[PDB]
């Protein structure tokens, strides 16, 4: 339905997504710290050449310069897309983000805004990145109004939502699950196309049980699917979340009044993780469909380890054992 | 020869220490003295007849606005205030020296560059009453202006955020070749944040058409500038980043237009950023929410240049006088009576587009206020 | 219960707070902006002059520079009270908080730490202060282990939770709702006394629903406990939670085992808020026992706004007619 | 004469605009040339022997150290390692002018500091295995080490992080009377961010006894200096401050031993900062995850003078290397076998104490090893 397609891994997809758009949009600009060579993780790769020094660029090394900057670039109505190396360091631009970015249009009666921003960040565990290479910290931007948060589960998500957030109208924070850059390589249209923003997505049916998660967590969610379909016989409805904020919450709500059963998994620490809103949103609007507690297995409430990762992770033998219990409920 | 990538240098076979030069810092570039008399000719701009007595009535109405303002904030009209004493000069010297269509990006504390122009006086009490014609949508605290039509982007609290922001303003318009500088005023206080140092290297590495206006009234609210600096105050800061600067005298109109004047000129045609530190004094208090006795002026000096080219006097300044007060009070009158905004404002731009969950926030507030609406200011606000 | 006791304002109980503890640890230094001539809101009175201007002084304008700097005094195991002007530009220093202060015991193997600083800032509405003299930020922070997030409700309760704070051994945050500066007084003791940390008040015990809030929502939850008695003859257990993190997690339970219904309401936005963590986890553990569904009256999912501000705060109206609507489901 | 408060000046009646001298820097200091040789006599610090012979062994441990370490995460052995190939001269000539007791702030490629502390070749091996001897107990990535014992504040990934904590550490020792300095490294490209510029104007304005200690290397991973900044590199940025600075030759131990004690030296007895910016080149690649190729030395340096002095020849060379290597490999294969802590590890130090829902957490994960244990590497990990 989408023209032509390659096998692309995430990396791949992501520099089409941003060639695709520097190709159709010429006010486009891409820039942070190392993304001239091509940057640390290939997404950028034969884009200055392609389009330019004067769009595709190195800054100084400075988050909160590389934000501010940005919203400046979208006052003025182009197509910022900034990158932050990785999520670990987007909090020195927290306030840029917070404050100004996702406030501007409110304070100013839309008479200016920077709606054309969009901020690319690695995200994510990856095996050996330890607290400052593993963050995932979706949840501390959930609670800001005027921005939009979105996590991909593959190369063709990836496109797809990041050609939607460069084209929204509204400041955006698009996080690459880096353990997945190289991983696998999928199907991908070499010409754009979009995904829309706030739409989960149900990738299997199932009657029993709902599951909910984003990014790399929806692939070990589709595992314990079939752990559980195979060890109990029970049916799993797997649903991949894909924008944190706003959110689906009717795809979610219509899942669990059909199964009465949810479990959301995310890396990111249990305390203030996002599985926490959508918790208590769910209870809140399907009390009668609710026939066991709400399950959340996430990371626990440390920073990221480096030796101890494999015991921290909320990995599909931890998931499947929660919806075991929740099934016995 | 040292063969070193980061620096370009000679090497030197004792060991010197660099100090600072701060008791004999950047000299403070001066045209007229405190008579109003040209002091070097030379350096005259000769700017005509209606230039100069706009720069001084733009100068005198703001202060005139700002003397009931005040005086309304302390009366509880509006609920805060920060006024513009003593820095009328940059503001005016300032905004007079740039094309209309230069993107101005500031603090909270350059009213005068609207009033310059010619924001209306109706806008700037909408905004500060919170009412119907505020084009902010009664959103912000008072004196948190912005205006799309004359460039003039909306005010935030948050210290120095704006200053990368300019910067990539400024760098979007190099692309557009829009022959446009953006200009960016901020404190001396403001200074200290993380964020001067991102936009003032960003602007020299990424060669930014930008003009940085430091405002320098020697406070930050309590806080002396010698607890908020050591070096050479912020002018001295400039170079060190790559950046052209220059020190003026705030109180002097024609020195700050001469230096933006020059520093447009230079920005525009080489794509470089430049640094003004305009020296001045905070005459009034920080705000209204401060009592400043706890911790040469450039109206009157403009005034008596004025005198001596037969350009004003007595009669025509008490004319003024009571021109400008009239003009201030019909619009305060009117911004009083206004209505404050429909509640249901309180819901858009949060986004383009209102989200559904925000629709139904929305709905749940109209429903509310449907059944307890008797609790409710509702005759104040609009429908 | 505590000795010779005096009346007090909120901000008259920091200052006693911060009084008693420069009194009795002679490496507490207390800083930030325009704190030596009493701070904005003259929490600091007469402090430099009784302590000296090496222990009670401004700092630059900078919020990431105060943080980093208490961070450092703390490390050598001095006890640092940095301030924030106000909780809405705590922003800046979010990476010296969340990746360094947090962080700092737990990646040194317990080698260094910043144990010995404590946050003070002002927090929560005030009437006209819009959107960046308004922000309850507690939600941002609730989602970073290692450090504390502490809320007051009045005079006495600021000076025990204060001193706590200046004595526990991990970063603490302390936020001080502004709108109570000036309000009421009571007594307070003028010597040194400590209220624990993680630990919820009920302050007014009930049968039929539990009311949870903190800072000044603590006194709307009151007065609809007594709306609620009046108009609908339903009893109601009000408590101030007091610690967000580590929160009191087996006070809550316990009361919404008995009530079996519960209600959580605070100024901050709704999406991501603290009452979504709440909701979630007593939901997980009082499955059996509750009969509604939990109730949270937030904030609006917006900027905090000026004109506004009467329509924006969860005010006891719309509070109680939540609870009313929950009682009668 | 100027009244202004923020500066201390005369006035100019010229409008001049203030340049950088970028093309002719703050000259860099230079002690010993390519060759060995004493340069300035009365500059010679004439470092006895025993100390000369620490200076080298330690920088030539550190290169054998790193060659091993960076060849074993090619061979999959660690998982990321930083080598200090080039820098080796800066670290051991400041950390051989402070005292032992002086507390180091870092950012990952000061381990020759380290190294001349004598920090243990099994202690540098255990935090980049994780393994059980780690004080650090394994839970960061390779080459963030830490050390109470030695004054070494543990390293963390955030750069420059550590500028402003570096100033108040400053601040905590002067108060305390210490008679102690506070040194912070950092890198050319971390002094980009906001946190430089809060450190170095809190410590002038706090008048705080440290040194800021730059290594400029070129590149900041792929970025070279002319994308990084436009004046004249780091240590012309520090007199705007208020901050005595100079530049040294990195590549020069002598040099940058004279700079750092003569700092230190003021420092502790003024309580005034000092800024250092030490030229250098870096050698390797930024990390094991970086290949630079997309984008003299310090160690044969002092070599040709220890030979001058007749303080080493090709004997002890051979001999030194030989025993390096071997103490380097011993206490790597030793580090490679030991076993990793105990998983519960994951869970304390979070908070000093252990908050009861975190207990419960490690709770949970006990229970879940007893049940599905067979899919974790529990035999690597200490019971
Ligand atoms: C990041 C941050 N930190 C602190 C403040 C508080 N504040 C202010 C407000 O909140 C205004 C907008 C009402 S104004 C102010 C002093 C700024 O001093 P300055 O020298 O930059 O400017 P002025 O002398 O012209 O007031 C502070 C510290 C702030 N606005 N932003
Ligand atoms: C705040 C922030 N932003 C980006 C980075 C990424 N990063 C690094 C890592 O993540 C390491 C610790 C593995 S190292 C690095 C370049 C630093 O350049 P520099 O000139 O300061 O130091 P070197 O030339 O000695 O590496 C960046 C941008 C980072 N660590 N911290
Ligand atoms: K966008
Ligand atoms: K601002
Ligand atoms: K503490
Ligand atoms: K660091
Ligand atoms: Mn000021
Ligand atoms: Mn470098």
């Amino acid at each position: 339905e989408y023209g032509q397609t390659q096998k692309m891994n995430l990396f791949q997809s992501v520099t089409s997504a941003l060639d695709n758009s520097l190709a159709k949009d010429p006010t486009a600009v891409i820039f942070g710290e190392d993304v001239a060579f091509g940057g640390v993780f290939r997404c950028t790769v034969g884009l200055r050449d392609k389009y330019g020094k004067d769009r595709v660029f190195n800054t100084p090394l400075c988050e909160q310069g590389i934000v501010g900057f940005g919203i400046g670039i979208a006052v003025t109505g182009a197509t910022a897309i900034a990158e932050i190396q990785f999520a670990d360091y987007i909090f020195p631009a927290f306030d840029q983000i917070v404050n100004e970015a996702a406030k501007y249009r409110y304070r100013s009666g839309d008479l200016f805004n920077c709606g054309s921003l969009t901020i690319r960040s690695p995200w994510g565990c990856v095996g050996h990145g330890a607290l400052y290479h593993s963050q995932s910290p979706e949840a501390f931007f959930a609670h800001c109004p005027g921005i939009k948060v979105v996590i991909p589960r593959s190369p063709f998500q990836a496109k797809g939502l990041l050609l939607s957030c460069i084209e929204d109208k509204n400041p955006c924070i698009f996080f690459e699950p880096k353990i997945l850059y190289r991983a696998a390589a999928e199907e991908v249209p070499i010409e754009p196309y979009n995904i829309p923003l706030s739409q989960a997505e149900v990738i299997q049916e199932g009657s029993d049980v709902t599951l909910v998660a984003w990014g790399t967590q929806v692939h070990v969610i589709r595992e314990v699917a079939s752990m559980a379909k195979e060890k109990l016989g029970v049916s799993c409805e797997v649903i991949d979340l894909r924008t944190i904020i706003p959110w689906d919450v009717d795809t979610i709500c219509k899942s669990v009044i059909k199964t009465g059963r949810l479990l959301i998994s995310h890396e990111a620490p249990l305390t203030g993780g996002f599985a926490s809103e959508i918790s208590s949103t769910v209870q809140e609007e399907c009390f009668l469909n609710l026939e066991a507690p709400i399950s959340r297995v996430c990371g626990y409430d440390t920073p990221f380890p480096h030796i101890f990762e494999p015991f921290y992770i909320p990995d599909k033998w931890k998931c499947y054992d929660a919806l075991r219990k929740m099934i016995n409920y | 020869k040292p063969q070193f990538p980061g620096a370009s240098a000679e090497f030197i076979d004792k060991l010197e220490f660099i100090q600072p030069n701060v008791i004999s810092g950047i000299p403070i570039y001066r045209v007229m003295d405190r008579q109003g008399q040209i002091i070097n000719p030379s350096e005259d701009p000769h700017l005509p007849k209606e230039k100069v007595l706009k720069l001084y009535k733009s100068m005198t109405l703001l202060n005139t606005m700002d003397r009931i303002l005040y005086e309304s904030q302390r009366q509880g009209r509006i609920s805060f205030y920060m006024t513009n004493y003593g820095e009328e000069g940059t503001h005016v010297g300032s905004a007079a020296a740039l094309d209309n269509t230069d993107l101005v990006f500031g603090q909270y504390r350059e009213a005068g560059v609207l009033m310059y122009r010619d924001y209306p006086l109706e806008l700037f009490m909408a905004q500060c009453y919170g009412n119907i014609s505020d084009l902010g949508k009664g959103r912000q605290m008072p004196v948190h202006y912005g205006c799309k039509e004359r460039h003039f982007v909306t005010i935030s609290s948050p210290l120095a955020t704006q200053i990368p922001q300019a910067v990539g303003a400024a760098y979007a318009a190099k692309r557009a070749n829009a022959n446009r500088v953006v200009i960016c005023y901020f404190g001396e206080g403001a200074a200290s944040e993380g964020d001067a140092h991102a936009g003032f290297n960003f602007a020299a590495t990424l060669e930014c058409p930008i003009i940085f206006f430091c405002r320098n009234n020697g406070y930050a609210i309590s806080t002396p500038t010698s607890e908020q600096y050591r070096g050479d105050g912020i002018a001295a800061r400039g170079p060190g980043y790559g950046i052209m600067s220059i020190r003026v005298d705030g109180n002097d109109v024609f020195a700050v237009y001469n230096a933006t004047k020059e520093a447009r000129r230079r920005a525009v045609a080489e794509n470089q950023p430049f640094l003004i530190e305009a020296m001045t004094y905070r005459i009034g208090h920080h705000s209204t929410s401060d009592d400043s006795s706890a911790y040469d002026h450039p109206i009157s000096r403009l005034r008596h240049y004025l005198l001596s080219q037969g350009w004003w006097d007595e009669e025509q300044e008490k004319a003024w006088r009571k021109q400008s007060r009239r003009k201030v009070m019909e619009a305060f009158e009117q911004a009083e009576r206004k209505p404050k905004p429909n509640p249901n404002l309180l819901f858009s731009d949060v986004y383009q587009e209102m989200p559904a969950q925000l629709r139904k926030q929305q709905e749940s507030l109209a429903r509310h206020l449907q059944t307890y609406g008797e609790h409710y200011p509702l005759d104040h606000f609009d429908k």
